[PDB]
């Protein structure tokens, strides 16, 4: 007997409203006094003039203490317009499709966005950890100026030593592409390496350019067995058509985990939560009904839900996040592409253990 | 320190026709120019800055070239209401050099018109005051470039001979010519035989009008 | 005839608006207005944080601006003050410049991805410990960094510059933010064979480090300490040990002279951009639109590789990632409760004074720091 526990379900990607609603608070959870609201909200901009616009006029709509945030487009600057509001309105926020899921480097210190994906780490881990099961074990890497890059080498460096098996690295690179007029050094960087496994660190504005400077000088015919991280494959329907036959990558799984799936499972996430602290300390935070005046509003501190909502499961499930706020356990596919220009998949990642096919 | 200067001083083409005129640099002007349109009698307007970029407001027709070497222009589709007088302006050091230029002359290609050539005696009011003027007139005829001499008593005449040309008409491209004389009245009354010769490109012989005084 | 570009600001001071707007009109003055007339608008600081980015979208959509000045209210707290301009004219990436900020987080341009900065940051002051370092011939340092992003830049860049010379540091401590008790690391830092001792950290727990410091007799005659310039100024000043070797940028408040720069850049940015073809406006409008804007990183491109000519501040460059490269710093020691300048620091070498140093605990020869 403890309701009125209030969170928001933004809506952006325009997707079946009806199919998430059937969904979002079907279950009666049973185990946890919350009894929570849920709210759909349909919009169809992404300025941040409308977001926080709209966020605001909910938060003083109902006393609403959590918001779950979706989108369709791919824009990489939504996610720190969410952190900014959930850093000054202590609301948590949490970003499950979209715009709001790319893994931002480090929020605000004081604020609560917990996002899905993976970190950059995790990546590298995995990454490696294919390329040991086949034994390709010779590699060289090639970066430039791009968030980890540093620690993508760090990473690689961290493990190379650690095990027995006899990886033997060469070459690095650190040249970027916002260098004018450099035309000529970077074709004769490229031109330079020979190394039988390369991994790459670009991205799809500067990747395509990278992809055409690398098949335009001609070093992509066949042992270029080239392994890229996830954000360079972008969209899979998308192909920047150069792309040379025989990329291997690892993305998030965007095939088998749909929508209403993420809906539900964040609704559980912050309920479980909630419940968990209210039937320990008795008490629930709840911040004023001003978004523009909370100057004076944080007088309660809500770092009790900070360090209750890392480390929550249910249905047999870890869904614990990090200090630094990304999934820290999630599931990764690998997929490959074959002659014609699409992508396949191979196999399934979970728990640090690779079952292919 | 430096001097504009251009080519050719003057140019006349035939209508419908493209022109090519070029100033050229005395210096290493980096990329300044102005190619400037004035009608006779009208202040001038701006067509080029920059040395590539057209005025707003300026027909697509004239375009031009240059980084610092012999600018040219190139006006092509021409009409009649072009053939104006354009000049060049440079602006290197500015707001302190500021060299002009001089600015061609340009005319408009016409068929040969034989001149109308008349004169007339003073209308016996001005000898009154003394001074007596001879008016020699030609009319329609083209091109500009014509001799006119005056005979008085068969013997030639210099240092009192004023000449005024008017402008290329609108409707025929004509020009005019009329010659005035200024002479004391002893001296007029000393001579009976006033003639005006008139040569041109037109006219298979020169056509001489004489009069005599007092008849 | 010209297209009128008019740029923003976000300066507080209103008088240092006026400034701003006549520091615009003598920058159109010499260029000239046949092509180009750049305009001036001007907004004051707020005091929360979201009707600032509400307001900075309004001024956006009501003005459609190339560039955004943005500088420091006049109630410090100088780390959040620019994150909700960049963040609203980031999401549309048009360049925004910082006239005064100096917090390390905005270097990463990643989360920003577009702001220019006219002075260096908290983490490029390492670079003068080092050839201080080299000069005076000191080679077993302690590092006392804290723990943040603030620390941690500084720790890196200072852990590089030591690899690249075959050399590394005795140890790297590292105590918690907004601590109120630290003996426990000072006294693992008093047993050693090291003396150089480099601080890093605020003001508050600098005050906190030279008490439990000054408590122990840890301020003695071979016990040469280092620190930067957040670590002389404030409530930190007074409890302070005699010699304190410390910094400071020559040209970090004098708000005038990084309103006329700024000015002066973003003048010649754009006169330069204009001569290009295929270019789009801005987004006016912050409510409708919703895409990127078609020409904004060659904006940016053009922008990060200008070398203005001669300013009031001196050279004006751009460091690969956008904060101010080539600047000048002070070297101050703590002399009788007065600071007195010895020394300068011209960007590249350390040119000494004739001024004497006080090491500390008197002993004006020089320690060798080792035992």
């Amino acid at each position: 007997s403890a309701p009125s526990i209030g969170i928001a379900v933004i809506l952006v990607g325009t997707s079946d409203e009806v199919a998430i609603k059937d969904a979002h608070e079907k279950d009666d959870f049973h185990h946890l006094s919350v009894v929570p609201r849920v709210e759909l909200v349909a919009m169809n901009e992404t300025d941040p003039k409308s977001i926080i616009t709209r966020i605001c006029d909910l938060m003083s709509d109902r006393k609403i203490q959590g918001v779950v945030f979706a989108d369709d487009t791919d824009q990489e600057a939504i996610a720190q317009i969410l952190d900014f509001i959930s850093a000054q309105t202590l609301t948590p926020i949490l970003g499950i499709h979209g715009g709001s899921s790319m893994i931002m480097a480090d929020k605000d210190e004081s604020s609560m966005f917990f996002q899905f994906g993976p970190s950059i780490e995790q990546q590298a881990s995995v990454m490696l950890n294919i390329m040991e099961e086949y034994d390709w074990y010779i590699f060289s890497i090639v970066t430039t100026y791009f968030p980890g890059y540093q620690d993508f080498v760090n990473k690689i460096r961290s493990t190379i030593e650690n095990s027995f098996v006899g990886w033997e690295l060469e070459e690095v690179l650190l040249l970027d592409m916002s260098l004018d007029d450099g035309d000529s050094k970077i074709q004769n960087q490229l031109k330079k390496l020979q190394s039988p496994i390369i991994l790459l660190y670009c991205t799809k504005e500067e990747a395509t350019y990278i992809f055409e400077v690398a098949n335009s000088v001609g070093l992509t015919g066949y042992g270029y067995t080239w392994i890229v991280p996830s954000l360079v494959a972008g969209d899979t329907d998308t192909v920047p058509s150069e792309f040379p036959t025989g990329l291997i990558s690892v993305s998030y799984d965007e095939w088998d985990y749909g929508l209403p799936a993420r809906v539900r499972d964040g609704i559980a996430i912050i309920t479980t939560a909630a419940s968990d602290m209210l039937s320990e300390h008795s008490f629930i935070p709840e911040p004023k009904s001003s978004c523009y005046n909370t100057h004076e509003k944080r007088i309660y501190q809500s770092n009790m839900l900070n360090r209750y909502l890392i480390n929550v499961t249910f249905e047999g499930r870890d869904l614990s996040f990090s200090e630094e706020g990304y999934q820290m356990h999630p599931k990764l596919v690998i997929i490959l592409l074959n002659k014609e220009r699409k992508w396949e998949r191979v196999g399934k990642w979970k728990d640090k253990s690779l079952q292919m096919k | 320190e430096i001097v504009m200067t251009q080519s050719p001083a003057t140019l006349s083409v035939s209508p419908g026709g493209r022109a090519t005129l070029s100033c050229r640099a005395s210096q290493s002007v980096s990329s300044n120019l102005a190619w400037y349109q004035q009608k006779p009698g009208q202040a001038p307007r701006l067509l080029i800055y920059g040395a590539s970029t057209r005025a707003t407001g300026i027909p697509v027709r004239f375009s031009g070239s240059g980084s610092g070497t012999e600018f040219t222009l190139t006006i092509s589709s021409l009409q009649s209401e072009d053939f104006a007088v354009y000049y060049c302006q440079q602006y290197n050091n500015w707001p302190t050099s500021w060299t002009f230029g001089q600015g061609t002359k340009l005319e408009i290609k016409r068929t040969a018109a034989a001149p109308s050539v008349f004169i007339f005696p003073p209308s016996d009011e001005q000898l009154k005051s003394g001074t007596a003027s001879v008016v020699c007139l030609l009319n329609n005829f083209y091109p500009r470039e014509a001799k006119v001499q005056w005979k008085v008593d068969n013997a030639l005449q210099s240092g009192n001979s004023q000449e005024s040309v008017t402008e290329q008409d609108s409707k025929d491209s004509t020009y005019s010519l009329s010659s005035t004389l200024t002479l004391s009245k002893a001296d007029y009354e000393k001579h009976k035989l006033y003639a005006c010769e008139v040569t041109h490109q037109g006219l298979s012989s020169p056509v001489t009008k004489s009069f005599n005084r007092g008849e | 005839d010209p297209k009128i570009v008019n740029i923003g600001a976000v300066l507080s001071t209103r008088k240092h608006e006026q400034m701003f707007r006549e520091a615009v009109n003598q920058a159109n003055k010499r260029h000239g207005s046949w092509k180009i007339q750049l305009n001036a608008t001007s907004v004051t600081h707020k005091p929360n944080a979201i009707q600032m980015a509400l307001s900075v979208c309004e001024d956006l959509i009501s003005s459609q601006v190339y560039a955004i000045l943005v500088s420091h209210p006049p109630t410090p707290n100088d780390h959040f003050t620019p994150t909700p301009v960049s963040y609203t004219a980031g999401f549309y990436r048009i360049p925004v410049l910082g006239l005064t900020t100096r917090m390390s987080i905005y270097s990463d341009k990643s989360i920003h991805l577009s702001f220019l900065r006219t002075v260096p940051p908290y983490s490029h002051q390492s670079s003068v410990w080092f050839e201080m370092m080299r000069v005076y011939n000191w080679n077993h340092i302690i590092l006392l960094v804290s723990d943040d992003h603030e620390g941690r830049a500084a720790q890196k860049r200072l852990e590089t510059l030591l690899e690249e010379r075959e050399s590394k540091a005795e140890k790297v401590l590292q105590f918690d933010p907004g601590t109120k008790n630290v003996t426990a690391l000072l006294m693992e830092a008093r047993e050693l064979e090291a003396r150089v001792i480099i601080l890093s950290a605020s003001e508050d727990d600098a005050a906190t480090v030279y008490r439990a410091a000054a408590m122990l007799n840890m301020t003695g005659s071979g016990y040469v300490w280092l620190v930067g310039e957040r670590e002389i100024s404030g409530n930190a000043l007074r409890y302070a040990p005699d010699g304190i070797i410390g910094l400071q940028l020559i040209n970090g408040k004098n708000e005038s002279a990084h309103i006329s720069d700024a000015v002066g850049v973003v003048a010649q940015a754009v006169h330069e951009l204009l001569e290009k073809e295929n270019i789009t406006d801005p987004p006016r409008g912050c409510v409708g639109n919703t895409n990127i804007w078609k020409t904004g990183p060659l904006f940016k491109r053009v922008l990060m590789s200008s070398k203005y000519a001669d300013g009031v501040t001196g050279r004006v460059e751009f460091n690969e990632d956008g904060d101010r490269k080539f600047a000048q710093y002070s070297i101050m020691n703590l002399q009788n409760r007065k600071l007195v300048q010895v020394g300068i620091y011209n960007g590249t070498h350390v040119i000494p004074n004739d001024r004497k140093i006080i090491w500390p605990g008197g002993e004006t020869e020089k320690p060798r720091g080792y035992q």
